[PDB]
C-alpha cells in the first residue's frame, strides 16, 4: 500500500475496506495517505530495542 | 536466616506465552523508559501508553 | 583542543572544534570529638595542685 | 591602539592562527593515512575467496 | 541591497539583570519582527507589548496577519550595548549569507524554501522573558514551506467548524506524529482570512472549468486502470464521491469560440488566484537553504547557512 | 566582612604533530611528491611484465 | 578577486569526439545538488535525478529545479569544468555570458526563466551518461508556453500553437512523445481545479444557482467589500458526513504545492551593453541578477 504502482479493485467500498483493515494497524503501514508523487513515511516508533 | 523478602502479586492474563518470561522482561506488559525513549517532547511518556 | 584528518568528497568539510570546560570546587567538611572531663580542667590549670 | 589592552589581544589573536594552522597543516598527513587505508581496502579481496 | 548591506541596531536599555543577558546571548540566530526599517530602535519596540494590537491579545491565527504587515529580521550578533540585526526583504548582506539556528521540531534539508509560524505547538512552546525589563519575547519558528502551508491550513479549516454548531490536529512529517496547541480563534481575523479565501476562490471560475468539469467522468475512470490516478483522490476528496454520483456535460456553442480559448484562459486565471493563495493566507517563503560543507540534513537545533529565494 | 572566588589552574592538550613516516604503515607505499599534479592530464605509467 | 567558482571534475576515459560535444557547450544553465567548491560530473548528468527505476518526467524537472540549483558553466578546461553558481556566485562578479537553447529572440531588460526541455539532447558514449540543458526562455512567455502544452493535453481527453513573440512564429506542434512525457502535469491541474470547483461550489451551495450578471455582482460586491459582514455572507448555516474540511486542507497543500513548481520565478535579466539589443538564437547574453 505504500507502493501505489498497482492499479485497485474498482468498488471504493471494498477498495478502501482493505486498506483500513491492512494499514491499522500495522508497524509499516502509512499514517497519512500515500502522497500523489512523493515518497511516503513510515512513522517514527517512540523507542528502539 | 535473613531479613524476609516481601512478594508481590500482579493480575494477569492466563493465555500468555511463557516464553516472554524466559528471557529477562517487566512484570508490566510494555517495556518502560528512559533508556528507550529517544529526541522529543513526548516520547517518554509516549512509550508507556 | 580536537585534532583533525581530512577527508574528500561527497561528504562533507570539517573546521577544527575547541572546547572550554569549567568545574566547580565542591566542598566538604569534616568533625571530631576531643572531650574532656569535670576535674580535668584544674589538674591542668592548677586549683588542685 | 597604543594601550596594553590592545596589544596583547593579538596574542589572543595570533596563536589562534598557529593552534589553526598547526591542526589543519596535520590533518594532512592523517590525510594520507586514512586514504592509505581506503584505497587497499577498495584493492583487497576477502581471504575465503 | 547596498554594497555592504543595511543593518539595524535594536539598543538594549541599561536596567539589565545579569541572567536576563545571558538570556540575550542565546538568541544568536532567531527572526525578529520589526514594524519599519528604522536604524535605531528599542527592545520595547521587538518585544510582545508593543507586537499586540489595540486592547487586545491577538491569538495564534489572526498573528499571520500582523506578521505580514512587518517586516521579519534575523539577529547576527548579540553585542552588550546593543543587538545588530539584518532585514530580510532588504538585501540582507554584503556576503549574502546569515546563519539561522533552528527552533524547530523538524530538521532542513538543503533547497527548501523557509517560511515562518508562530508558536503552535505543544510542549515546545519557549518564550525568552526579559524580567527586569518586564519583557516577553515570543520568536517565530522556521519550518520548511510546504509545512507551513499546511499549518495555515489546519488553522483556518479548524475555525470554520466555530461558525458552525472531528478531527483535524494531527500532522505528519518525515514519520513525525506532531499535534496543535491551540483554544479559542477571535472570530475578527478569521473573517480577515476567510474573506481572502473565497474572492480568491471564486476568481478561479471563468468558462473554460465548466470544459474542465465534464472530464470528472474521465478521471474516475481513469483511476480504475491507473494506480498514479488512485494516489489524487486519496478517498477524502469530494471528486470521488462526486463522480459517483453528477454526470456533467459540456454547455455549447461558446459565444465567439472561434477568436478565443476558454481552456487556456481558464488556467492562467487559475494559475494567478488559486495556485497563488499559499502566499496570500501566511508570508512568502523569502528564505531557502545552501549549505556549503554539503549537509544534506541541518540538525535541529543548529545554525544553517541562508541565501534568499527570489 | 572579606569574601574572594578564585581560579585555581588552566589545562590544556597537547596536539600530537603526526608525521606521516613516523608509522610504519608507510612502508606499504612509496610517497613521493609531485610539486604540480593538477596541469596533469595522462596519468598512464607502463609495466613491463 | 573573491570570486566562487565550482570545479566539475570530468572522469577520464574521454574519445576525442566526445570532448568536442563538451568543448560547443560554452554557455549553458546547469543544475547541481549543492553549492560546493569540487564535485563530480555525475551528479550534473540526467541519470542522476532518477527516483527509481524510473526517469523523470516534466512534474519531476520542475520539482528537481527548485531543490537543485542553477549555474552557467564559464571557459571550459579539458580538465575540468569550471562552473559558477547563480544565486551566490555572481553577486560579486555581475556579468556572466549565457547562451540561449531558444529559439524565441531576446530584448533588453527581459526577466528570463528556466524551463526544462519540454518546448524541444547530449549524450556521452565513452563516460555512460546523458546531459538534459533546459531553456532560457523569457517568463511571461514561460506562464504562457506552459500552460498551452496542459491545454493541448486537456484536449486529448482553433490553434494552441500560435505564439507570436517580438514579431517572430512559433509552431508548438513541430510531437509523439512530448505529449505523454507531459501527462503527469495534465492530471494535477484537473485534479486540482475540479476539487477546487467543488468544495467552493459546496460551501457556497448556489453560485451557478444564483441569478446572471445582477444579482451575482451584488452578490461579488459584498463579498468583495472589506466591511465587518463577511460570514453570513458565505456559509450555508446515522448519516454519512461528506469530508469536507479534511478536503479543504489536502487541496490546499496541493494547491500550495503547484505555487512553487509553476511560478517560473525570474532567476535571470538580461542587460545588453554595447551591442544590439535583441539577443538571437545561438548568441551569448549578458546576464546581471538583481543587486
Amino acid at each position: 500500500y505504500l507502493g501505489r504502482g498497482a492499479p485497485p479493485l474498482l468498488d471504493n467500498a471494498a477498495a478502501v475496506y482493505l486498506r483500513n483493515a491492512v494499514v491499522a494497524g500495522n508497524r509499516l503501514g502509512p499514517a497519512q495517505p500515500v502522497p500523489v508523487f512523493g515518497c511516503a513515511q513510515v512513522p517514527r516508533r517512540a523507542g528502539m530495542d | 536466616h535473613g531479613q524476609d523478602a516481601v512478594c508481590e502479586f500482579i493480575a494477569t492474563p492466563v493465555s500468555t506465552d511463557v516464553n516472554y518470561f524466559r528471557r529477562p522482561c517487566n512484570p508490566r506488559g510494555r517495556a518502560a523508559g528512559g533508556v528507550y525513549a529517544g529526541d522529543k517532547e513526548g516520547d517518554v511518556t509516549a512509550l508507556m501508553y | 583542543h580536537q585534532p583533525l584528518i581530512a577527508r574528500d568528497g561527497p561528504h562533507p568539510i570539517e573546521q577544527p572544534t575547541h572546547n572550554y570546560m569549567t568545574k566547580i570546587i565542591d566542598r566538604r567538611a569534616l568533625n571530631a570529638a576531643f572531650s574532656l572531663a569535670t576535674e580535668a580542667i584544674a589538674l591542668l590549670t592548677g586549683e588542685a595542685l | 591602539d597604543g594601550t596594553g589592552i590592545s596589544a596583547h589581544r593579538q596574542l589572543r589573536a595570533i596563536q589562534q592562527l598557529a593552534r589553526n594552522v598547526q591542526a589543519v597543516l596535520g590533518a594532512f598527513e592523517r590525510g594520507t593515512a586514512d586514504q592509505m587505508l581506503h584505497v587497499l581496502l577498495e584493492k583487497a579481496p576477502p581471504l575465503a575467496l | 541591497m547596498l554594497a555592504d548591506g543595511f543593518e539595524t541596531d535594536i539598543a538594549i536599555p541599561s536596567g539589565i539583570s545579569r541572567p536576563d543577558a545571558a538570556a540575550l546571548q542565546r538568541c544568536e540566530g532567531r527572526v525578529v519582527f520589526l514594524p519599519t526599517i528604522r536604524r535605531q530602535l528599542t527592545l520595547a519596540d521587538v518585544a510582545h507589548e508593543s507586537f499586540v494590537s489595540g486592547g487586545v491579545s491577538p491569538d495564534t491565527l489572526g498573528l499571520l496577519l500582523a506578521y505580514r504587515r512587518r517586516f521579519p529580521a534575523v539577529i547576527t550578533r548579540v553585542l552588550p550595548t546593543r543587538i545588530v540585526a539584518c532585514p530580510l526583504d532588504v538585501g540582507l548582506t554584503h556576503a549574502g549569507t546569515v546563519n539561522l539556528r533552528n527552533t524547530s521540531p523538524v530538521d532542513l534539508c538543503n533547497g527548501d524554501p523557509i517560511s515562518l509560524v508562530p508558536p503552535v505547538f505543544e510542549g515546545q512552546a519557549t518564550d525568552v522573558r526579559l524580567d527586569s525589563l518586564d519583557l516577553t519575547l515570543r520568536f517565530p519558528v522556521p519550518l520548511p514551506s510546504p509545512l507551513a502551508r499546511e499549518i495555515v491550513a489546519r488553522l483556518v479549516a479548524r475555525g470554520i467548524r466555530d461558525l458552525n454548531p472531528p478531527d483535524l490536529n494531527v500532522l505528519y512529517y518525515n514519520g513525525s506524529r506532531l499535534s496543535l496547541l491551540a483554544d479559542v480563534q477571535q472570530l475578527g481575523p478569521v473573517n480577515a482570512e476567510l474573506r481572502s479565501l473565497v474572492l480568491n476562490m471564486v476568481y478561479s471560475i471563468t468558462e473554460g472549468t465548466t470544459i474542465i468539469l465534464t472530464l470528472i467522468p474521465r478521471l474516475f475512470a481513469l483511476s480504475a486502470q491507473d494506480g498514479y490516478v488512485n494516489a489524487l483522490l486519496q478517498m477524502q476528496s469530494v471528486t470521488r464521491e462526486a463522480a459517483q454520483l453528477i454526470h456533467p456535460e459540456a454547455p455549447a456553442l461558446m459565444q465567439d469560440g472561434e477568436r478565443r480559448l476558454p481552456l487556456y484562459e481558464a488556467l492562467v486565471a487559475w494559475l494567478t488566484h488559486a495556485g497563488q493563495l499559499g502566499d496570500t493566507l501566511a508570508l512568502a517563503p523569502v528564505v531557502r537553504v545552501c549549505t556549503f560543507d554539503g549537509a544534506a540534513v541541518v540538525r535541529s537545533g543548529d545554525m544553517a547557512p541562508v541565501i534568499r529565494y527570489p | 566582612d572579606v569574601e574572594f572566588d578564585a581560579l585555581l589552574g588552566s589545562y590544556c592538550n597537547t596536539l600530537s604533530l603526526v608525521r606521516f613516516l613516523e608509522l610504519g604503515l608507510s612502508v606499504a607505499c612509496v610517497c613521493t611528491k609531485f610539486p604540480e599534479l593538477a596541469y596533469m592530464n595522462e596519468g598512464r605509467v607502463q609495466f613491463e611484465v
